[PDB]
């Protein structure tokens, strides 16, 4: 067995930068080295075979280098759609084994979130549950903080949030918060507010509605 | 042109077996290998084996002792992979790929075209399709002439669901978020899109929610 080890597990660069990942095999694998790119969600895509053979289609900012047990993938001017994880593959002996991947993140200017809020659909209310949804759209960097408040009272449970992978075109993130009550509690109150902290904001931003 | 299309997601109980298809197009099926590789959610890719679409020869990975079976059907340009006696740690996305691995040993060896993937969840719990609620644009969803609207796909097992807007026609501005786990063990997600609030009464917005492990397929029209 041949153990491939990639040498930055994670790295963030700026649009236009030159970026180099390193892959190192445990035995001489000659020039039998492959590079795959995996944008989040999608399946892997071959980018380079046999150390430096570009697959037609693959932009020419990508390049391969090395022989023996050290191999290098170079992105010469990083693009926003280069957000992905990259795996090397040794094609020398069975089983062809993969590297652990190098997450590659794009750095961009600060962007403050657009905060939205969605009351529960009357549809959902018929069944005796109320989910309230707050949307933080297209912000950067990633650290944001959502607090839910009911009649100006800090809520402390029945909260779940999710954040997207980084956007392929504008490098931002989006966050979706959900506050879920029984229909009983939802109608014991009037004011539902979403409170968002993010560094591109001077002070916390509150979006709210009246039940 | 050259595309591999895979069987949809499936939930199987511990100890059952699963069989995942993979149909080819736009290339000569008999003149390549087909390889399967699995990716456990969170950490990395693993070779399972490969099969000759010409000879039918198989080479399996050692760990999967006698649990994996790879076949091909020449007439249908389709390859199959069976995984018997399923374990809780078999949950992964299961890819097929076209592999070049000829009698001439050259360095042009690779997997290219991969199938989109099949998520196989192994669990003792029962499938549950989701309820789909609209997130309607209002003045509480307007920032500078741009409205936001969505769908709330709530209470399903297992993953995954897929959302589209206007049957694939609307894509710029869409966000489908990673699913959360509820206090109950049932997943939920939301899918939103930003549009010009001017064209709110003029455009129709429909979200197409497909959760194949329950063969459910809800369309919700989202309206102000
Ligand atoms: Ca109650
Ligand atoms: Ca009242």
């Amino acid at each position: 067995d041949i153990q491939m080890t990639q040498s930055p597990s994670s790295l963030s660069a700026s649009v236009g930068d030159r970026v180099t990942i390193t892959c190192r095999a445990s035995q001489s694998i000659s020039n039998y080295l492959n590079w795959y790119q995996q944008k989040p969600g999608k399946a892997p895509k071959l980018l380079i075979s046999a150390t430096s053979s570009l697959q037609s289609g693959v932009p020419s900012r990508f390049s391969g280098s090395g022989s023996g047990t050290d191999f290098t993938l170079t992105i010469s001017s990083l693009q926003p759609d280069d957000f992905a994880t990259y795996y090397c593959q040794q094609s020398y002996s069975t089983p062809w084994t993969f590297g652990q991947g190098t997450k590659l993140e794009i750095k961009r200017t600060v962007a403050a979130p657009s905060v939205f809020i969605f009351p529960p659909s009357d549809e959902q209310l018929k069944s005796g549950t109320a989910s309230v949804v707050c949307l933080l759209n297209n912000f950067y960097p990633r650290e944001a903080k959502v607090q839910w408040k009911v009649d100006n009272a800090l809520q402390s449970g029945n909260s779940q949030e999710s954040v997207t992978e980084q956007d392929s075109k504008d490098s931002t993130y989006s966050l979706s918060s959900t506050l879920t009550l029984s229909k009983a509690d939802y109608e014991k109150h009037k004011v539902y507010a979403c409170e968002v902290t993010h560094q591109g904001l001077s002070s916390p931003v509150t979006k709210s509605f009246n039940r | 042109e050259v595309q591999l299309v895979e069987s949809g997601a499936e939930v199987k109980k511990p100890g059952a077996s699963v069989k995942v298809s993979c149909k080819a197009s736009g290339y000569t099926f008999t003149s390549y290998d087909i390889t399967w590789v699995r990716q456990a959610p969170g950490q990395g890719l693993e070779w399972m084996g490969w099969i000759s679409a010409y000879n039918g020869d198989t080479n399996y990975a050692q760990r999967l002792q006698g649990r994996v079976t790879m076949t091909t059907d020449t007439s249908t340009s389709t390859a199959y992979m069976e995984l018997r006696s399923l374990r809780s740690d078999d949950t992964a996305v299961y890819y097929c790929a076209r592999a070049k691995h000829t009698v001439l040993v050259t360095a042009m060896r690779w997997f290219d075209p991969w199938g989109q993937g099949t998520l196989v969840t192994v669990s003792s719990a029962s499938t549950k399709g989701p309820s789909v609620f609209p997130l309607a644009p209002s003045s509480k969803s307007t920032s500078g002439g741009t409205a936001a609207l969505g769908c709330l796909v709530k209470d399903y097992f297992p993953e995954p669901v897929t959302v589209s807007w206007n049957s694939g026609a609307l894509t710029s501005g869409v966000h489908t978020f990673p699913a959360v786990l509820q206090s109950s063990g049932l997943y939920s997600l939301s899918s939103v899109v930003t549009v010009p609030s001017s064209s709110l009464g003029t455009q129709t917005y429909i979200c197409n929610v497909n959760h194949k492990p329950s063969n459910t397929k809800v369309d919700k029209r989202v309206e102000p």
